[PDB]
């Protein structure tokens, strides 16, 4: 899923993207740990859920 | 034009032809739709 991006999209629109968003409070434009992030996050779907 | 390309979603082919006027055209994409209409 979209980790996250800006606010609300359109209804019926897709978010498919590489773009490093940075959330966080810096405008960071690396890859993770802070600001900097990953815009898709994976869910842990195990049977044990 | 043709370059390039990557991941291709929709793809649509239509029959195959062989090709002073007006030729107007309008694009509508409103909810993911694209409308086109035409006139000669």
């Amino acid at each position: 899923y979209r980790l996250f991006r800006k606010s609300n999209l359109k209804p019926f629109e897709r978010d498919i993207s590489t773009e490093i968003y940075q959330a966080g409070s810096t405008p960071c434009n690396g890859v993770e740990g802070f600001n900097c992030y990953f815009p898709l996050q994976s869910y842990g779907f195990q049977p044990t859920n | 034009v043709y370059s390039s390309a990557n991941n291709c979603t929709f793809e649509y082919v239509s029959q195959p032809f062989l090709m002073k006027n007006l030729r107007e055209f309008v694009f509508k994409n409103i909810d993911g739709y694209f409308k086109i209409y035409s006139k000669h």
